[PDB]
C-alpha cells in the first residue's frame, strides 16, 4: 500500500446510499411517494427521464431535522461531488425499481424489447443455476448468495432505460442556485454541480455516442459488452469471455449495433453574455455535452442557465503545448432553464391561465400592452401600437392550391435621428423571444450569406446559417437600414415576401427557410428629412422594397412648446428615478407580455363577410385616392394588392389580441387608423 | 532528505522577513482578509506576499545575488520561510509563494535580449502580449475510492514546469486499480486542480528595431497569475528563465526555453488598453476634499488641462467634463441610457486641435488614439479575424477603449463607410457582430473625441455651417458638443498668442542645461511635490499639476455618483424648450440628444465639485457651455 | 506520504500504551536512567520495551490479530506511536524498537515445522543456537567531507532486511565525489554503523525426533539484539518470518526465509550452559531474611534438599553448602585461590549416589551431568575443532560459575581424570595445542559418584584397596563420602515406610488411576514458603523453588570475611587431624585447610553474615570429621 495512501475524507458513502434510499422511498409531500410514481411511470415504459431535484432533498432533509433524526447534508455532498450521486441514484433506482404494470406489446419500441428480454434472461439463468445447486443436495438464504456469485448475468447498467438527471436548488431557498459566467467556472469548481448563464452560439446535430458496444462472438455463443469512455476506443480480435480464452477455441467477435448501448449526444458551446464580460475583454466560450433525452433542448442564440457537472477531459491539443497532465474541460448538462421562453412552447396551464385572465379583466388589453413596451420612451404611442402588432403576427394562409400568404407584418420605423428608433428596437429586442439585432453595413454582407462549412465534432459540412435564419420565426430587428448595402437588401425582398432565402453559388445549391418579420429603422435621404421634397424622393426605398412594409411610420421631428416641454419632464423624470413618470400606470413585466402575446400567437381567427365587405370598399377607396395624386406632393406611392393583405394581416392581429377567433368590423377600422396615422405626422 | 544549506538560507530569509516588518503586516493582511470573508459567508485574496529586491539586496547581498542569478536554489528556501512564517503566525486555525519588484541591473531585458547566457537566472522581460492560451486546469493530485474497501486513495503528480529544481524524472500514471486489485472511481471535486496559462511575450513596437521581424518569448503562468492580461497589453512578467526538454541529445535541435512566471505586471502606455490607475494616499484625498471646496474649483481645473494653449477655455472646460463623464442609466426593462459626453472640434489649421486631442491621450486613464483613414472601419469597433486555430473575434480601438476615451483625429478625412459603423458605438455604447455565423455584442462604453478641418480648408462665414461641415447631421446630432473654432487675425489676441508661445519655448527643465537636448522618456507607468505648479506659461489663477489632476480625476469617478434634483431638472427643461422653440441659426441640430447632454454635462459638473446631488449651479454651467457651442453665446 | 492507515494504527496504539501505564512508567525508567548515566559523567540501556501480547488481544482483538497475522502493516505503526511517546516524555532537549512477550498460539513453532504457510506472520520458535557469525557492523549512514567547499555531505542506507515492509529497491553507490566534482573524505567516527549478526537455530534435541536428520532456521539479529547468545544455548527467538530475495523467480530452488529478530530469550533447561535467575520480590527478600534468623536454619535448608531420600543428612548437607559455595581469593600480585567445594560419594549399589546427583542438576543454578566413559577428556575441558582451529567449549568450560555432575565416576578412563586435574584444582582449562595457546576459564564445583572397586565397599580391606583411585585425586576433592548398605532391622524398617509413602503420592489435581505427563520444564532465564506434603513424619521443609531463591540470595548479596575466632579454630582442627593417626579415609594436605577455611565460609553464607563465627567453624570441622573419620559425636 506504499503507492497508494489512503485519506480520512469527512464523506461516508454507505450511510448516504441507505439515506438516498430512504428519501426516494418516503419522499410524497410534493398518489403515494413523488419519486416512487415516477419510477412506476418509467417502468410502464411511459417516461424515460428521472429528475432527481435537489429542493426535494433539501427538504426531506429539513422535514427529519425538525424531527430530530440527524441527516447528512446529501445536498451539499451532491453539489460537490455530483459525478459519484449519479451512480448512487441510479443504483438505489435499481434497487426500487417497481414491476411493470402494463406487459410488452408490439406497439413498443425496441430497446424495451430488448432489455425485457435480457431481464427474462437474467432470471432464467439465475432460476436454472438454483434450481440445479438445490438438486446438487449440498434454504434459499444461503443459496441466493452462492448462485449471484456463481451467475454471469446482464449488469444493472445495460438492463435500466430511464436517464437520469438533477436539478439544481433554487436561489429562492436561501452554490448550485448562483449562476456563475464562463469567466468565473476556475478549476476549482471542478467535478462540482454547477450553473452557467451565457448565450448559446453552436449546436451540433444529434448523433449516436457509444457508451458500452456490444459484440457477438457466435463460436461460444456469448454476447461481450466492452464499455467505451473517451472519445475514442479499439474493438476486439479475440473472445475475451471464459470460454474463448479458457478453452482452446477461439471465437471470433463481431458488433452488433442493435444490441450495443447508444445515447443522444449534442456537443453544445455557451458564450459569455455582454453583460458578463469585463472592461476591455471579449466573450470566451465553455462547451456542453448535452446526452441523453436532454437533447434538442438547447438551439443557438438561446439565453439559458444550464446546469451540469463540470468535468475534466484529457488534453486534446497538441502535444508539445503539453506540460504536465493538462486537462480539457466541458460541462455534462443536467438541467436547462430558458430566460426567454419559446412562443411555439406555450400550454395553457391553469396557472398560465390565471395570470392570463387576470391580464384580461384589466381591460383595455391592447392600450395597455402598447404602452408596456419601453415605458421610458413618451409620446410615441401609435408606433408602440405598430411594434406589438408586429410581436403579435397576423395568420399564415396555405390554400389547399399552394399558395402561401406571408402572414406576418413588416414594420418600418423612418424618421429624423433622435426620436428614440434604435431605443424602440431594442425594447422589441428584449421583448421578443428570438431576434438578431442586425445594425449598419458590411458586418450585415457576411451575415446573411449563410455559407457552408465542415463543424468539428461530426465532420459533417453543416451550412452556417446567417442572422436571417438565426431569427427564424422571430423579429430581425435591422437598424440603419438605409445605410446598409444594396446587395442585401436584394436578400431582404425574397425574405420579406416568400419567406425564404434561395442560394445557388458556388457550393451550395439549397433554398435556406427563413420565416422572419423585419423591423427596420433608417433616417430619410439627407438625413432630416425635408418637407419641401415629396415623401417618396425623400423615403428613397424603391416602389418594390416599400411595397413589403405593410406599416412605414414617418416619426417626423416637430418641435412644439408644448410637446418639447412634455418629453423633457419625462426624461427628467426618467434620469432621477430609474422608472416611467405615470404614477397611476402599471407597466406589464415582459414575462407577462410574453405569456399573453403567446397566448394570442395560438388563436387564428377567421374573417366574416361583412369585414371583408367593408375592407374591400376600404381597398377600393384606398387604390382610387392613390391613383388620383400620385404625381401631388403628398403622394405616398401607390397602393398595391398587398396594401389590402396588409390590412388583412393587422386586422387579423388586432383579432388576435382580442382571441375573438373572428374578426370584427372595429378590428379594420382600427387597423385603417394605424395606416393611415402612420403618415401624420409630417403635417 | 533534509540539507543543512536549505535550512540555513531558510533562516536567513525569516531573519530578513523579521527585519523588514511590512512583509509580516502584508501577511497578516492576507489572512485576516481571508478569515474576515470566511466569517461573513459562514473574493478570497491569494497566498502571494511582493518582496523588494532593494530591501534585501540592502539587508544580505549575498541572498539577494542568490536570488538573482541562483534562483532554483534560492527561491524555495525563501518560501518555505514566508510559509513557515504565516503558519506561525496564523494563531487561527498549499504553501505561500513570493513575488519580486525592484531594480534587476543587468537582468531587466526584453524578448531579443534574452540569450542563452541569462538562463536560470530570475529575469524581468517587458513587452505586449500577443497570444493567450484559454486557461487549461492542470491536475496535480488524483483522489481516487475503492468500492470494496470503502476508503479514499490519493497520488500526487508533478512535472518539470512545476518545480524550479530538476526533481527525478518520474513516470506519472494515473492510479486505474488499488494494490489489491480493486476498481477505483475517481472522485473529481475532492481531487485538486491548478489553473495554467501559456502567454506570449513580444518585443514592444515602440521599441523594436523598425522593418525587422520580433522576437518572442513564452511564458508559463500558474495559479493566481493566470487570466492577468490579454493580447495587447503591455506586462512586465518577472520569472526565471527556466530551458526544459532534453535538448534533442536524448536518442529520439536546441533546448526548449521558458519563463516560469512570478509576477506579471501589466503596464500602462498610451493608446493600449491598460488602464492607468494611481494611489491616493490620505494626504492625496484630504488635498482633493479641501480644494473641492472653492467655488471657482472648475476654473482651476479647467486652466490646468492645457496651460500650454492659449485660450479656448470653453474646450478645456468640455474636454474636462469628458474626463469626468457622466453616470450611465441602466433600467430594469434592459435600456441603456448613454453617460458619456462626446466632443468634436472643427476648425482652422494650426488651431491647437491636435494639440488638445495629444494632451487627452497624455493624459486620461485609458485613452485610444487613432487617424483618419489608417483605423479603418474593422480597425475601429471590432470585426471576426477568421482565424485558423477557429473565427476568434479581434476587438478593435472602441472595444478596447471601454470605459475610456477615443481621440479620433482628422475625422473629416474618415471613409463614409468607416463613419458608418460609428453611430452604433456613439449611441448604443455596443459593437454587434452578427457575422459569419457569429452573433456577438461586445461592450464599447467609449467617449469619442474628434478634430477634423472644414472641407474649404478654412471655415467659411460667408457659407453656411451645413456647407461647411459636410457631416451627415445624424453624426452630428451624436457629438454632444459641436465647437467651430477659427483662425481670426486679431492684433491683440495674436500678439498674445506670440507672447504665449515664445514663454513656452523659452523653458528650461530644472534638471537640465542651457544646450542640453531633452532626452525621451518612454513613460512606461505600471498599472497599480506641492499640489499646485509654479512654472506657468500663462500669466494669476493657481494651476495644479498634471498628475494631480489625474489624481482627482480617478478620485472624483469612483467615490462620486451624483443624482438630479428637482431644482436642476427645471432649469434643465427650460434650457432645452428655449433651444428647441427658439431660432438663432444654431451650428446642431437640436433634438432630444441635446436634453441628454445636458443633462450629462450637469452630471459631469456635480461630479466636479464632488456633490452628491446635481444642482443650479451645474445646471447654470452646462446650459452656458452648450451656448457657447451652439450660439457663441459667453457670460 | 502520509497515510490515514498508518495513522490510525498509530493512534490506536497509543491510545494502549495510555491504557496500560506499565509499558509508560517502563519507558519514563528507562530515560531516567540514561539520563542519570549521563550525568554522573557531568551503562546504557537499549531503546526497546517489551510487550504482553496477551493485554493487547484484551485490549484490541482486531491490531493483536493484525500485529500476529501481519505484522509488515502493524509493528512499524506500534513503534512510531512509542517514539511519540518516548519523544513526549522526554522533555529534556534513533527510533525506539518494539518486542513481544506472550503466547502466539498456532505461531509459536520449531525450526521443524516452520512452514511456508507461516509466512509474514509474527513466530515464535524454540531450538538450540549452532553456529553464530561475527558482529559486524553495518553502514547506514556515510558522512563524508568535501574538502574545497568545507560542507559535510551525508547519505542514508538501506535493505530490505533493516525494514519490515518492501521498500523501493536503491542500489548503495558510495558518495566518492561531490555534486559539483569535488573530492570526498570519508569521515569514519561520524558516520553511523549498527551491529549485525546471524545466527542459526536448530530443532532442541531434547524434542528432536531420534534418528533423523535435523532442521534449522536463519535468525538474522541487529543493534542491541546481537551477541545476546552462545552457541549451544536453547532460545526462544521471536520475529517475522520474512521471505527475501527473487528467490529465482528472476531469470538467474526456493526463496531465501529466514525469522528477522525481535527479542531473543535465553531458554534454560537441565544440563545446558545457561543459568537460571528467580526474580526475588521484596516479599521473596523478606521471607528469605526472616528464615534465615531461624536458629536451626542450615538443618531445615539441609533436609529440605531431598526429602524423598532417607537418611544421607551430611551428605544433603554438604551438597547445601556447595550450591553456596566459597568466597573467591584473587590476590594482588595475580594468584589465585580456589573457592569452591567439590563432594565425592563412593558407596554401594543403590545407597541414592545418583539420584541426589540429579537432584543437584536440577536444582542448581547451572549445571551439567555427564558420565564416566561416555564423555572422554575431549567432553571435559575443550576441544579444538581443526575446521580455523577454533575452540569448542567442553564440560567444565561450559560449567564455569556452575556445578559439574560426574556419574560413574569410576568407570571415567584415567587419562580423563589426568585431564580433570588441573580443572578441578587450579580451575584453568590452557589447550596450549595445535598452535593454539589459550587458558579457557573453568571456575566450577564438581560433585560425583563412584562404586567402590569391589563392587561393593569391603570393609576388610583397607580405604585405598577399594577407593582405587589416585592420592592426589582424592586430595582434589573437598569432602569424600564412603556410604554402606549395612542391614539393620530398624533402618530396613525405616527406610522402607519412607519410599512407600513417597510412592503413594498423589499430585494436587490428579485422578487416583490417572498417568502423570511430564513436563520438559524450559525455565525462563532473567506458593508459601514451606511445603505441604513432607514424605518423613516439627521441622518445616522449605519448597524448593524457595530454596532456589534462598541459594541465589545468598551468593548474590552476601560475601563473608573471615575473623580471629574462627581462624584458631580452624587452625586447631587442621593442626590435630593432620598430627593424629586414625585412618582416615583420606590423607590430608594443605587442601583440607582449604576446604575448613571454605566450609566455614559457605555456613556463613548460609546464615547470611558478613563474617565468619565460631559456630562456623565448629560446624565446618563436624562435617569433615564425619567426613573423614567415618565418625562424629
Ligand atoms: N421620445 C423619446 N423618449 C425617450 N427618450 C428619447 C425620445 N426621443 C429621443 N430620446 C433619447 O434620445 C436619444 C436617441 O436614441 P436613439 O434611439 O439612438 O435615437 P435614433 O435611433 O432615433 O437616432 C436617446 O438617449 C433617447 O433616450
Ligand atoms: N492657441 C494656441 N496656443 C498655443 N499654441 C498654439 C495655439 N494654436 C496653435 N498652437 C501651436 O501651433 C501648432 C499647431 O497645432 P496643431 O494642434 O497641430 O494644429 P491643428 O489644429 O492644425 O491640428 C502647435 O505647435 C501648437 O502648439
Ligand atoms: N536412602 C534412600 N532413600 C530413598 N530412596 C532410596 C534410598 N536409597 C536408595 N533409594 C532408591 O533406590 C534407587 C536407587 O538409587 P540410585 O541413586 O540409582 O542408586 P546408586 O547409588 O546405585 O546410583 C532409587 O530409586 C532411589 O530412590
Ligand atoms: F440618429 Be438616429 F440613430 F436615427
Ligand atoms: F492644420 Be490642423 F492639423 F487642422
Ligand atoms: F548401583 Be549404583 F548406580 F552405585
Ligand atoms: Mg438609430
Ligand atoms: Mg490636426
Ligand atoms: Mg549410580
Ligand atoms: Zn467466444
Amino acid at each position: 500500500s506504499a503507492a497508494l495512501p489512503s485519506i480520512q475524507l469527512p464523506v461516508d458513502y454507505n450511510n448516504l446510499f441507505n439515506e438516498i434510499t430512504d428519501f426516494l422511498v418516503t419522499f410524497k409531500q410534493d398518489k403515494g411517494p413523488k419519486y416512487m410514481a415516477m419510477l412506476q411511470k418509467v417502468a410502464n415504459r411511459e417516461l424515460n427521464s428521472v429528475i432527481i431535484d435537489l429542493d426535494d432533498i433539501l427538504q426531506y432533509q429539513n422535514e427529519k431535522f425538525l424531527q430530530g433524526t440527524q441527516a447528512d447534508d446529501l445536498v451539499s455532498a451532491i453539489q460537490q461531488n455530483a459525478n459519484h450521486f449519479t451512480e448512487l441514484f441510479c443504483r438505489a433506482i435499481d434497487n426500487n425499481m417497481p414491476l411493470p404494470t402494463k406487459e410488452i406489446d408490439y406497439k413498443d419500441d425496441v430497446l424495451d424489447v430488448i432489455l425485457n428480454q435480457r431481464r427474462l434472461r437474467n432470471e432464467r439463468m439465475l432460476s436454472d443455476r438454483t434450481n440445479e445447486i438445490r438438486s446438487e443436495n449440498l434454504m434459499n438464504d444461503a443459496l441466493r448468495e452462492v448462485v449471484e456469485d456463481e451467475t454471469e448475468l446482464f449488469p444493472p447498467n445495460l438492463t435500466r432505460r430511464y436517464f437520469l438527471y438533477f436539478k439544481p436548488l433554487s436561489q429562492n431557498c436561501a452554490i448550485s442556485s448562483k449562476p456563475l459566467s464562463v469567466r468565473q467556472i476556475k478549476g476549482d469548481f471542478l467535478g462540482q454541480l454547477i450553473t452557467v448563464r451565457g448565450i448559446i452560439t453552436r449546436v451540433s446535430d444529434v448523433k449516436p455516442a457509444v457508451e458500452v458496444i456490444a459484440y457477438t462472438c457466435d463460436q461460444c455463443g456469448y454476447e461481450v459488452f466492452q464499455e467505451v469512455n473517451s472519445r475514442t476506443f479499439t474493438p476486439l480480435s479475440e473472445c475475451t469471455s471464459e470460454e474463448c480464452s479458457q478453452n482452446q477455441t477461439k471465437g471470433q467477435l463481431f458488433m452488433s449495433t442493435r444490441a450495443s448501448k447508444f445515447s443522444a449526444f449534442q456537443e453544445c458551446k455557451i458564450q459569455e453574455l455582454s453583460q458578463q464580460v469585463p472592461v476591455g475583454h471579449i466573450p470566451r466560450s465553455l462547451n456542453i455535452h448535452v446526452n441523453g433525452t436532454l437533447v434538442r433542448s438547447l438551439s443557438p442564440g438561446d439565453i439559458v442557465d444550464v446546469t451540469g457537472i463540470f468535468l475534466p477531459a484529457p488534453y486534446t491539443g497538441f502535444k508539445a503545448l503539453k506540460a504536465g497532465l493538462l486537462t480539457e474541460t466541458y460541462l455534462e448538462a443536467q438541467f436547462v432553464r430558458q430566460h426567454k421562453k419559446k412562443f411555439a412552447s406555450f400550454s395553457l396551464t391553469s396557472d398560465v391561465e390565471e395570470r392570463v385572465m387576470e391580464l384580461i379583466t384589466s381591460g383595455d388589453v391592447y392600450n395597455r400592452l402598447a404602452k408596456s413596451i419601453a415605458p421610458e420612451i413618451y409620446g410615441n404611442l401609435d408606433v408602440k401600437k405598430a411594434l406589438l402588432l408586429l410581436l403579435v403576427g397576423g395568420v399564415d394562409k396555405r390554400v389547399g392550391d399552394g399558395m402561401k400568404i406571408r402572414g406576418d407584418i413588416n414594420v418600418c420605423l423612418m424618421g429624423d435621428p433622435g426620436v428614440a428608433k434604435s431605443q424602440l428596437l431594442k425594447a422589441i429586442c428584449k421583448i421578443s423571444p428570438r431576434g438578431v439585432y442586425t445594425t449598419g453595413k458590411g458586418s450585415s454582407g457576411v451575415g446573411l450569406t449563410a455559407a457552408v462549412m465542415k463543424d468539428p465534432v461530426t465532420d459533417e459540412m453543416i451550412l452556417e446559417g446567417g442572422a436571417l435564419v438565426l431569427a427564424d420565426n422571430g423579429i430581425c430587428c435591422i437598424d440603419e437600414f438605409d445605410k446598409m448595402d444594396e446587395s442585401d437588401r436584394t436578400a431582404i425582398h425574397e425574405v420579406m415576401e416568400q419567406q425564404t432565402i434561395s442560394i445557388s453559388k458556388a457550393g451550395i445549391n439549397t433554398t435556406l427557410n427563413a420565416r422572419t418579420s423585419i423591423l427596420a429603422a433608417a433616417n430619410p435621404l439627407y438625413g432630416r428629412y425635408n418637407p419641401r421634397l415629396s415623401p417618396l424622393d425623400n423615403i428613397n426605398l424603391p416602389a418594390a422594397l416599400l411595397s413589403r412594409f405593410d406599416i412605414l411610420f414617418l416619426m417626423l421631428d416637430i418641435p412644439s412648446r408644448d410637446d418639447d416641454e412634455k418629453l423633457a419632464e419625462h426624461v427628467t423624470y426618467v434620469h432621477m428615478h430609474n422608472k416611467q413618470p405615470d404614477l397611476d400606470f402599471t407597466p406589464v413585466e415582459p414575462s407577462k407580455m410574453r405569456e399573453y402575446i403567446a397566448y394570442a400567437k395560438t388563436k387564428r381567427p377567421v374573417m366574416s363577410e361583412a369585414v371583408n365587405d367593408y375592407v374591400v370598399q376600404a381597398y377600393i377607396r384606398l387604390r382610387q385616392d392613390s391613383k388620383r395624386e400620385m404625381d401631388s406632393k403628398f403622394s405616398f406611392g401607390q397602393a398595391t394588392p398587398r396594401t389590402l393583405l396588409g390590412i388583412i394581416r393587422l386586422s387579423q392581429a388586432l383579432a388576435k389580441l382580442r382571441l375573438a377567433d373572428m374578426v370584427d368590423i372595429d378590428d379594420v377600422e382600427e387597423a385603417l387608423r394605424l395606416v393611415r396615422v402612420s403618415k401624420e405626422s409630417l403635417y | 532528505a533534509p540539507d543543512a544549506v536549505f535550512g540555513d538560507r531558510v533562516r536567513r530569509f525569516q531573519e530578513f522577513l523579521d527585519t523588514f516588518t511590512s512583509y509580516r503586516d502584508s501577511v497578516r493582511s492576507i489572512q485576516v482578509y481571508n478569515s474576515n470573508n470566511a466569517a461573513n459567508y459562514n473574493n478570497i485574496l491569494p497566498h502571494r506576499i511582493i518582496i523588494s529586491l532593494d530591501d534585501l539586496r540592502e539587508f544580505d547581498r549575498s541572498f539577494w545575488s542568490g536570488i538573482l542569478v541562483e534562483p532554483a536554489y534560492f527561491i524555495p528556501p525563501a518560501e518555505k520561510a514566508l510559509t513557515d512564517l504565516a503558519d506561525s503566525m496564523d494563531d487561527v486555525p498549499h504553501p505561500w509563494k513570493l513575488s519580486f519588484k525592484g531594480s534587476f541591473g543587468a537582468h531587466a531585458l526584453s524578448p531579443r535580449t534574452l540569450t542563452a547566457q541569462h538562463l536560470n537566472k530570475l529575469v524581468s522581460v517587458e513587452g505586449i502580449v500577443t497570444k493567450t492560451s484559454l486557461v487549461r486546469p492542470k491536475l496535480i493530485r488524483s483522489v481516487h475510492y475503492a468500492a470494496k474497501t470503502g476508503r479514499f486513495h490519493y497520488r500526487d503528480y508533478t512535472d518539470a514546469t512545476t518545480t524550479l529544481t530538476t526533481r527525478i524524472p518520474t513516470p506519472a500514471i494515473y492510479p486505474t486499480e488499488d494494490t489489491e486489485g480493486n476498481k477505483l472511481t475517481t472522485e473529481y471535486g475532492y481531487s485538486t486542480f491548478i489553473d495554467h496559462q501559456r502567454i506570449t511575450v513580444q518585443e514592444m513596437p515602440e521599441m523594436a528595431p523598425a522593418g525587422q521581424l520580433p522576437r518572442s518569448i513564452d511564458v508559463i503562468l500558474d495559479d493566481d497569475l493566470v487570466d492577468k492580461t490579454k493580447p495587447g497589453d503591455r506586462v512586465n512578467v518577472v520569472g526565471v528563465f527556466k530551458s526544459l526538454g532534453a535538448g534533442g541529445m536524448n536518442q529520439s535541435i536546441g533546448f526548449k526555453t521558458l519563463i516560469l512566471g512570478n509576477t506579471v505586471y501589466p503596464l500602462h502606455a498610451r493608446s493600449t488598453g491598460v488602464a492607468a490607475r494611481q494611489m491616493l494616499t490620505d494626504f492625496d484625498i484630504r488635498n482633493i476634499n479641501k480644494l473641492s471646496k472653492k467655488k471657482d474649483i472648475f476654473d482651476i481645473l479647467s486652466q490646468s488641462l492645457a496651460p500650454s494653449i492659449y485660450g479656448h477655455d470653453h474646450i478645456k472646460k468640455a474636454i474636462l467634463l469628458m474626463l469626468m463623464g457622466g453616470v450611465e442609466k441602466n433600467l430594469e426593462n434592459g435600456s441603456h441610457l448613454r453617460g458619456d459626453i462626446n466632443i468634436l472640434m472643427v476648425g482652422d489649421p494650426s488651431t491647437a486641435k491636435s494639440q488638445l486631442l495629444r494632451f487627452v491621450l497624455n493624459t486620461a486613464s485609458l485613452a485610444i488614439a487613432t487617424t483618419g483613414r489608417g483605423s479603418s472601419g474593422v480597425g475601429l469597433t471590432a470585426a471576426v479575424t477568421t482565424d485558423r486555430e477557429e473565427r476568434r473575434l479581434e476587438a478593435g480601438a472602441m472595444v478596447l477603449a471601454d470605459r475610456g476615451v477615443v481621440c479620433i483625429d482628422e475625422f473629416d478625412k474618415m471613409t463614409d463607410v468607416d463613419r458608418v459603423a460609428i453611430h452604433e458605438v456613439m449611441e448604443q455604447q455596443t459593437v454587434t457582430i452578427a457575422k459569419a455565423g457569429i452573433h456577438t455584442t461586445l461592450n464599447a462604453r467609449c467617449s469619442v473625441i474628434a478634430a477634423a478641418n472644414p472641407v474649404f480648408g478654412q471655415y467659411d462665414v460667408n457659407r453656411d455651417p451645413h456647407q461647411n461641415i459636410a457631416l451627415p447631421d445624424s453624426l452630428l446630432s451624436r457629438f454632444d458638443l459641436l465647437f467651430v473654432v477659427t483662425d481670426d487675425i486679431n492684433e491683440i489676441r495674436d500678439r498674445s498668442i506670440s507672447e504665449h508661445v515664445l514663454r513656452t519655448h523659452r523653458y528650461l527643465p530644472p534638471g537640465y542645461l542651457e544646450g542640453e537636448p531633452v532626452r525621451e522618456r518612454l513613460n512606461l507607468s505600471l498599472a497599480v511635490d506641492h499640489v499646485f505648479e509654479k512654472f506657468n506659461p500663462l500669466l494669476i489663477p493657481k494651476l495644479v499639476t498634471i498628475p494631480f489632476l489625474r489624481k482627482y480625476v480617478q478620485y472624483a469617478k469612483e467615490r462620486v455618483i451624483p443624482q438630479l434634483t428637482q431644482e436642476a431638472i427645471n432649469v434643465i427643461v427650460k434650457n432645452y424648450t428655449d433651444l428647441r422653440n427658439d431660432d438663432n441659426t444654431k451650428k446642431s441640430p437640436i433634438t432630444a440628444r441635446t436634453l441628454e447632454t445636458l443633462i450629462r454635462l450637469a452630471t459631469a459638473h456635480a461630479k466636479v465639485r464632488l456633490s452628491k446631488t446635481v444642482n443650479k449651479v451645474d445646471a447654470k454651467v452646462a446650459a452656458n457651455l452648450l451656448r457657447f457651442a451652439l450660439l457663441g453665446e459667453d457670460i
